[PDB]
């Protein structure tokens, strides 16, 4: 427990040595679309593309890709809202990955903390590989750049607020 | 969930679940022997058990397979389970959920409006009517399902330890079909009709 630690056996001291806080992170808590993937070849063919990637719509407009899962970017976040207040981030992930993103959901999986057998001692048994994040503080305020980003519309950011403590977008 | 699941290839539908469905009967032949009691088995009583298998579901949106489902849970309960019910159904897969088991004790019929000559009638009661206890006799033949749990007082009020109370419905599950899985729970369910004094509250 004690000697030396990452940063999970840190998150869960905090959890134990207090109960006001462990109830207040149970309340926030409590309270199936058919989706073929991929993309990047309409793109080339009007214009440019010149790199494959979501961050291409960064650069630019968002409308440089396929624009039916411009159409995912809302509507799918928005089940993800419903999710999220219904407890969990990797049932979120799961419906995220039906989203068409699969580089964009790296970003929840962000939002583990390192859990590892080199660096946790009680977390070294139900786990014996490397997870989660161990820069997951520069993570967080990565993360919540996002949350204001105005390139960004709410229909994705509001769910990165929510990762790094939620501002109400 | 449903992820590519396509109009394209429906081809992947015949590996995806058939890989499993092989594990399936691997099992329940054990106790379909009926004549012969126990066969090999490969230790796969512990495998196979609980929320596991299930996850294949949501074929209810587009077709890979869209009857290979149904198969799960009438076959992987064995004989062992007239004591206890391990948990192959009370939670499934994303979305949605296997619903066409009730619609084994009857025809495959209520979408259609004719029979389709859906399978699984056999093995479904290969595994209903030869396996007894709160399970898989809570949720058909009288019941709703919470296994282990039903007591209409006739019986200690306490969780189940004097058991009159659930005997009730595995006494019509002990039929001929059974072999020795009944042949003695026909000795304990002679006391409920048993003129003595017992029916003035066993009659239920």
């Amino acid at each position: 427990l004690h000697p030396y630690n990452s940063r999970g056996l840190f998150e869960k001291k905090l959890m134990q040595d207090n109960k006001q806080l462990y109830q207040i992170w149970i309340v926030m808590v409590w309270l199936p679309k058919n989706v073929p993937t991929s993309k990047w070849l309409n793109s080339i063919t009007s214009g440019g593309l010149k790199s494959c990637d979501l961050d291409f719509p960064l650069r630019e407009n968002t409308n440089v890709l396929d624009v039916k899962d411009k159409e995912e970017d809302h509507i799918f976040f928005k089940y993800i809202y419903e999710l999220i207040l219904a407890g969990a981030i990797d049932e979120a992930l799961e419906e995220a990955k039906l989203s068409d993103n699969i580089s964009i959901c790296m970003i929840l999986c962000g939002i583990q903390e390192y859990l590892n057998p080199v660096i946790d001692t009680q977390i070294a048994n139900e786990f014996n590989t490397q997870q989660g994040i161990k820069k997951h503080s520069l993570w967080r305020r990565t993360v919540y750049s996002l949350s204001q980003q105005a390139g960004l519309d709410p229909y994705e950011r509001a769910i990165y607020s929510y990762l790094s403590g939620a501002i109400p977008n | 969930n449903t992820t590519t699941k396509i109009l394209g290839d429906k081809i992947l539908g015949n590996l995806y679940s058939k890989v499993m469905n092989n594990s399936f009967k691997l099992c329940t032949l054990l106790i379909a022997i009926r004549g012969s009691n126990r066969d090999l088995k490969p230790s796969n009583l512990e495998k196979l058990l609980f929320i596991n298998s299930s996850k294949l579901v949501d074929v209810y949106t587009y077709v890979h397979f869209k009857v290979q489902i149904i198969e799960l849970l009438s076959y992987l309960v064995e004989a062992p389970w007239n004591d206890d019910y391990p948990f192959l159904l009370s939670f499934l897969g994303e979305a949605k959920s296997m619903a066409f088991l009730k619609e084994v004790l009857s025809d495959l019929s209520s979408p259609v409006q004719d029979w389709n000559l859906l399978r699984s009638l056999y093995i479904f009661f290969t595994t209903l009517l030869e396996s007894k206890q709160d399970g898989l006799s809570i949720l058909f033949l009288t019941g709703q399902f919470a296994s282990n749990k039903k007591i209409n007082d006739e019986s200690s009020i306490d969780k189940k330890s004097s058991i009159l109370t659930v005997l009730q419905k595995n006494s019509l599950l002990l039929d001929s079909t059974p072999e020795e899985v009944s042949c003695k729970l026909l000795e304990t369910i002679t006391y409920v009709l048993n003129t003595w004094t017992n029916s003035k509250i066993f009659i239920k």
